[PDB]
C-alpha cells in the first residue's frame, strides 16, 4: 500500500526498475554511484566513482581459494543442490 | 640499481641499508606502486627453515603486466604450464643455466636466482620513486623513507613485518624480538682480512666494503662450527 | 547548517553562511542561482538539453522537462541477448523461430519473427533471417538482401526501405520500424499508439517491467527458459533446458578474448564510462569471443564493441577507436576511381540532402547516430541518390515509385490496365492512358 | 636436417610434422570454403603464371591451426603472399571488399585532405628526401601492397621517418 | 638473354613453411632459435637467427622474431 512513497537507495517501489536510479531532481543517471551521491546526509562527504575492476585479478593467491569453495553453489549434488 | 638478498637472512634495498629479516612465510619482494598501473611484483617465499646456517627459497613469483612466472628448485611454470627452458617469446625470455636461472623482460626488469640462497634483481630508472615492495623504494635515498617515515625510526623486523601477504588457508606467525645480542666485534679482523685479499684487487673502488664487512659480524658468531655462513657473504 | 545543492532533498539530518549555499562549483551561492547536475556535468541555470525526445531546463536546481512519449525499443544481439522494451537484459538461447514481437494477442495488424540457428560448437545459437508480416505483404531479410514475397494485390500497406551507413532500415508508414546491421544485430522500434497491446520475446511495452516474461497463454513465470520455450513456432521443435557457458567449454580460447574485450574498460572510452554502463556490454564481448571457434572469430568481436560505441555516441559522446590494426573499415573502395568523396563518418552526425527529401518525403525517426561510411557530394551534382548510391543533379535521380527505383527517362512498370508511366527529363513520374476497350 | 641446426642443445628435437586440419575436424569446412578464392576466377589471369596449389595447401594447412584468437589474420596473408607473386610476374589483381580482407589506409590522412591512397601492386614511383640527395638502393620493391601517399604539388617531397609530405 | 646473376631469395612463411635459395619447398615445426643463415661454414662475417614459438594448440610453431648479426652490430626486428 506505499507503491511510489518512498525513496532513497531503495528505489522508488513501482514497478518498473528503470527509473530506480531517477534522482530527486528529475532526470535519471546511467551509472551506480552518480545516483548515490546525491543521497549524502553530511554535505560535508566527498564524492565516490565506480571501480572497473575485479578483486579476483589483483589477488592471485586467493582466486583459487575464492573458487574452490563458491564453485559448491552449482554443485547439484552438495545441499545447495536442492534449492 | 640493484636489490639482492642472500646469507643468513641479509637483505639490501636499492639504496642499500644492509638489515636482517628473519621472516619465514611469505613477503612482497619488489611492486610497481605507480598506483595506477601495477607494472610488476616480485613475490618471495622463505622456506620452512632449513637449518642454523642457511637460509633458502622454496619458489618465487613474478607477475608482469599480463603473465605468471612460477619458479620452482627444479622446475618453471608459465601460465600455469611447464616450459622447457630456455623461452624464447617476443617479450619474455627465461634461461636456467647451471649456476643461475635468468628472466629478461622488456619492461625494464632482470632476475637472476641461484636455485639456493642467492637472488638478485635490477630495475631500469623508470621505476624511481615507485617501488613499495620488501626492497624499499627507488628514490635513490639512503634510508630515508624506508626506516624513517613519519619521524619514528621503524627497526628492520617491524618494517619486515609490514611487507606480508596473507594467503587466505595458512596462518604463519611472525618472528619474535629476539633479545639484542653483543655486537660481534671481535671477529672484525677476520672478516676484513678474508674479504680484502687479493683476488678482490679491482674492485675497491666499484663496490663499498663496510656494510658487507658488517654483514660478515654477525654472520661468523650467528654460525658456529662449519663456515657454511661466512663465505655466502663474500660470494 | 550547511546546504549544498545536492542535500538538498536529504534533509540535513546529522564554509557558506546562513542563507548562500554551497554549489559544488566555487563560492558560496543563493538558492535562486543554484545550479543542476547530470551524469557528472555541472550546468548553471537556464540551460538546455534533450533526452531521446523531449527538452529539459535546469530552473532552480531542478530539472523542467517536456512531457512526450518517445518510441519504443527492442533489442536482440550477440550470441542470444534480449533486451525488451521496458528495459530487462537477459539470455536465451534456442533453435527454433521464435515470435519477436505480435499482435495477435489474444483481430491484430502484424508480426515480426526471427530464426536463430546454432553458430558454434558450444551450443549457443544466433539470429541469421527476419520475416516481416504486414497486413498480407512479407519482408524477409536474409543474405545480406531484402525480398518481398506475397505482395498484396492492392493494398500494399507503405513501406520504405533504405540503407543508412551499414545498416539496412525497413520503416512502415503505420508506425513500426527495423534497422537490422545485416550480421546479427537487430532494433525494433515502435509508435507510442501500440501501448500495452505486444507480445513476444520483447515484452508487451506498458513501461512496467515485472510483467515481461508473460508466456504464450498469459502467466507470469520467474524463469527465462520458459518464457522463452513457450514462443517457439514449430511444436516438434526441442526445449532448451540450459544455458552454455562458452568460456568454460572451451578455456583455450579464454585469454585472448578477455586481452582483446578489454579495450572497452581502458582509457579509449574513457569520455564514455560515466554515461554508459560498460559491464553488461563487456560480459558480451567476452561470451561472444569465446564461441566463435569455427571461424572468423575476428567478426564476432567487431560487432561487439560498435554495439557499445553506437550507445555512446547515442548519449552524446563522438568516439573514435578504428585503427588500422583493430577492425579497419574500407570506405574508399565506393569511391570513383582517383575522386575523394565518400569518408568514414565515425559518429554519423551529418544531414545532407537525398532525392527522397528534396520532394518533401520525411522520416520519422532520427538516425542520426549511426557508423559506417557517407558521402559528401561535390557541388556540380550534390544530390545522392540512394538506390545507386549516386551523387547526382537535382534533376537526374529517379522517381521512386512502390518502393523500385526508375532511372529519369526510363519507362515506369505499372501494375495497372491502360495506364503507361515515364519518368520525365525533371524527376518527374508521369502516366497517360492507351486507348487500344479503355479510355483515359 | 632442421634439428641439426638448433641453437641451443637442450632445446627438444622435433619427431613429427602435425596435421591441423585432421586434429581440428569441425574447423575445415570453414578453411576450405575461404580459401577456395584462390582457385576462383578472381586470380584467372595469374593461373598460367604462378602454379596456386602450394599457396592453396598453405592457406588450408594455416587456417585448420589458429585456432586461439585472431583466425581472420592467418588467411589475410596467406591469400596476400601469393597476390605478391602474381604482381611480381606481371599481374596486379585488385582483390580485397569491404567484406574480405579490408584495409583501412585514409586513416593517415590529415582531417579531411585526401592523399593518401591504397595501391593495389605499388607500382608507383615518387620523390622521397633520401632518392632526392642521390641515396638509392640495390634492389626492386616496387611490388609491395600497401598504402602509399600522393603528396600535393605545394610540397612535393615525402619524408618516410614521419611520414609526411613537406 | 642476357646473362647477369640475379640476387638469391629465401623465404620463411607461414605456420613453419621454407623455400631455400634453390627452390626447395618443405615444412618443419621447431620450438627453439635457429641458424637461417650464416656464413661461419667450417671467418665469415654475419649470421641471420629466427625465432619459432608455438602458435596454436595442434604442436605447429611460426616465427615471432629476427635477429641480425652484421659484424658486431645487432639488430632485433621484435614487437
Ligand atoms: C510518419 O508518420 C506519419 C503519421 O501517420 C505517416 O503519415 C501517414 O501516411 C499515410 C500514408 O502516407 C496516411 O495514410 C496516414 O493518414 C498518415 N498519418 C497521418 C496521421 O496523417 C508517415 O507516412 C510516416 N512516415 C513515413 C515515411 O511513412
Ligand atoms: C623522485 O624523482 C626521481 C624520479 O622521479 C628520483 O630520482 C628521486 O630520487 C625522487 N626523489 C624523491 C624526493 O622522491
Ligand atoms: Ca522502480
Ligand atoms: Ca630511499
Ligand atoms: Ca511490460
Amino acid at each position: 500500500a506505499s507503491q511510489g512513497q518512498v525513496q532513497g537507495l531503495c528505489g522508488n517501489f513501482n514497478g518498473l526498475e528503470g527509473d530506480d536510479f531517477k534522482t530527486a531532481s528529475g532526470l535519471v543517471e546511467a551509472t551506480g554511484a552518480g545516483f548515490a551521491n546525491t543521497w549524502k546526509a553530511q554535505s560535508s562527504c566527498h564524492d565516490k566513482l565506480d571501480w572497473l575492476d575485479d578483486p579476483c585479478s589483483l589477488n592471485i593467491e586467493s582466486a583459487n581459494y575464492a573458487e574452490h569453495w563458491c564453485s559448491l553453489l552449482k554443485k547439484t549434488e552438495t545441499p545447495f543442490g536442492r534449492c | 640499481n640493484v636489490c639482492s638478498t642472500w646469507g643468513n637472512f641479509h637483505y639490501k634495498t636499492f639504496d642499500g641499508d644492509v638489515f636482517r629479516f628473519p621472516g619465514l612465510c611469505d613477503y612482497n619482494f619488489a611492486s610497481d606502486c605507480r598506483g595506477s598501473y601495477k607494472e610488476f611484483a616480485v613475490h618471495l617465499k622463505r622456506g620452512p627453515g632449513q637449518a642454523e646456517a642457511p637460509a633458502g627459497v622454496e619458489s618465487i613469483l613474478l607477475t608482469i603486466k599480463d603473465d605468471t612466472i612460477y619458479l620452482t628448485r627444479h622446475l618453471a611454470v608459465l601460465n600455469g604450464a611447464v616450459v622447457s627452458t630456455p623461452h624464447y617469446s617476443p617479450g619474455l625470455l627465461i634461461e636456467k643455466s647451471d649456476a643461475y636461472t635468468k628472466v629478461y623482460s622488456r619492461a625494464g626488469l632482470t632476475l637472476m636466482w641461484n636455485r639456493e640462497d642467492a637472488l638478485m634483481l635490477e630495475l631500469d630508472t623508470k621505476f624511481r620513486n615507485h617501488t613499495c615492495g620488501l626492497c624499499g623504494d627507488y628514490n635513490g635515498l639512503q634510508s630515508y623513507s624506508e626506516f624513517l617515515s613519519d619521524g619514528v625510526l621503524f627497526s628492520p623486523l617491524e618494517f619486515g613485518n609490514m611487507q606480508k601477504i596473507n594467503q587466505p588457508d595458512v596462518v604463519c606467525e611472525d618472528p619474535e624480538e629476539e633479545v639484542a645480542p653483543a655486537s660481534c666485534s671481535e671477529h672484525r679482523a677476520e672478516c676484513e682480512r678474508l674479504l680484502t685479499a687479493e683476488a678482490f684487487a679491482d674492485c675497491q673502488d666499484l663496490v663499498p666494503l663496510e656494510p658487507y664487512l658488517r654483514a660478515c659480524q654477525q654472520d661468523r658468531c650467528r654460525c658456529p662450527g662449519g663456515d657454511t655462513c661466512v663465505c655466502s657473504t663474500v660470494a | 547548517r550547511a546546504l549544498s545543492c545536492q542535500t538538498l532533498a536529504a534533509g540535513y539530518y546529522h564554509v557558506c553562511p546562513d542563507g548562500l549555499m554551497d554549489d559544488g562549483r566555487g563560492g558560496c551561492v543563493v538558492e535562486k542561482e543554484c545550479p543542476c547536475v547530470h551524469n557528472n556535468d555541472l550546468y548553471s541555470s537556464g540551460a538546455k538539453i534533450k533526452v531521446d525526445c523531449n527538452t529539459c531546463t535546469c530552473k532552480r536546481g531542478r530539472w523542467v522537462c517536456t512531457q512526450a512519449v518517445c518510441h519504443g525499443t527492442c533489442s536482440i544481439y550477440g550470441s542470444g541477448h534480449y533486451i525488451t522494451f521496458d528495459g530487462k537484459y537477459y539470455d536465451f538461447d534456442g533453435h527454433c523461430s521464435y515470435v519477436a514481437v505480435q499482435d495477435y494477442c489474444g483481430l491484430g495488424s502484424f508480426s515480426i519473427i526471427t530464426e536463430n540457428v546454432p553458430c558454434g560448437t558450444t551450443g549457443v545459437t544466433c539470429s541469421k533471417a527476419i520475416k516481416i508480416f504486414m497486413g498480407r505483404t512479407e519482408l524477409k531479410l536474409e543474405d545480406k538482401h531484402r525480398v518481398v514475397i506475397q505482395r498484396d494485390e492492392g493494398h500494399h500497406v507503405a513501406y520504405t526501405t533504405r540503407e543508412v551507413g551499414q545498416y539496412l532500415v525497413v520503416e512502415s508508414s503505420t508506425g513500426i520500424i527495423v534497422i537490422w546491421d545485416k550480421r546479427t544485430t537487430v532494433f525494433i522500434k515502435l509508435a507510442p499508439s501500440y501501448k500495452g497491446t505486444v507480445c513476444g520475446l520483447c515484452g508487451n511495452f506498458d513501461h512496467r517491467s515485472n510483467n515481461d516474461f508473460t508466456t504464450r497463454d498469459h502467466m507470469v513465470v520467474s524463469s527465462e527458459l520458459d518464457f522463452g520455450n513457450s514462443w517457439k513456432e514449430a511444436p516438434t521443435c526441442p526445449d532448451v533446458s540450459t544455458n552454455p557457458e562458452p568460456c568454460s567449454l572451451n578455456p583455450h580460447r579464454r585469454s585472448w578474448a578477455e586481452k582483446q574485450c578489454s579495450i572497452l574498460k581502458s582509457s579509449v572510452f574513457s569520455i564514455c564510462h560515466s554515461k554508459v554502463d560498460p559491464k553488461p556490454f563487456y560480459e558480451a564481448c567476452v561470451h561472444d569471443s569465446c564461441s566463435c571457434d569455427t571461424g572468423g572469430d575476428c567478426e564476432c568481436f567487431c560487432s561487439a564493441v560498435a554495439s557499445y560505441a553506437q550507445e555512446c555516441t547515442k548519449e552524446g559522446a563522438c568516439v573514435f577507436w578504428r585503427t588500422p590494426d583493430l577492425c579497419p573499415i574500407f570506405c574508399d573502395y565506393y569511391n570513383p576511381p582517383h575522386e575523394c568523396e565518400w569518408h568514414y563518418e565515425p559518429c554519423g552526425n551529418r544531414s545532407f540532402e537525398t532525392c527522397r527529401t528534396i520532394n518533401g518525403i520525411h522520416s520519422n525517426i532520427s538516425v542520426s547516430y549511426l557508423e559506417g561510411c557517407y558521402p559528401r557530394c561535390p557541388k556540380d551534382r550534390p544530390i545522392y541518390e540512394e538506390d545507386l548510391k549516386k551523387c547526382v543533379t537535382a534533376d537526374k535521380c529517379g522517381c521512386y515509385v512502390e518502393d523500385t527505383h526508375y532511372p529519369p527517362g526510363a519507362s515506369v512498370p505499372t501494375e495497372e490496365t491502360c495506364k503507361s508511366c515515364v519518368c520525365t527529363n525533371s524527376s518527374q513520374v508521369v502516366c497517360r492512358p492507351e486507348e487500344g476497350f479503355c479510355y483515359w
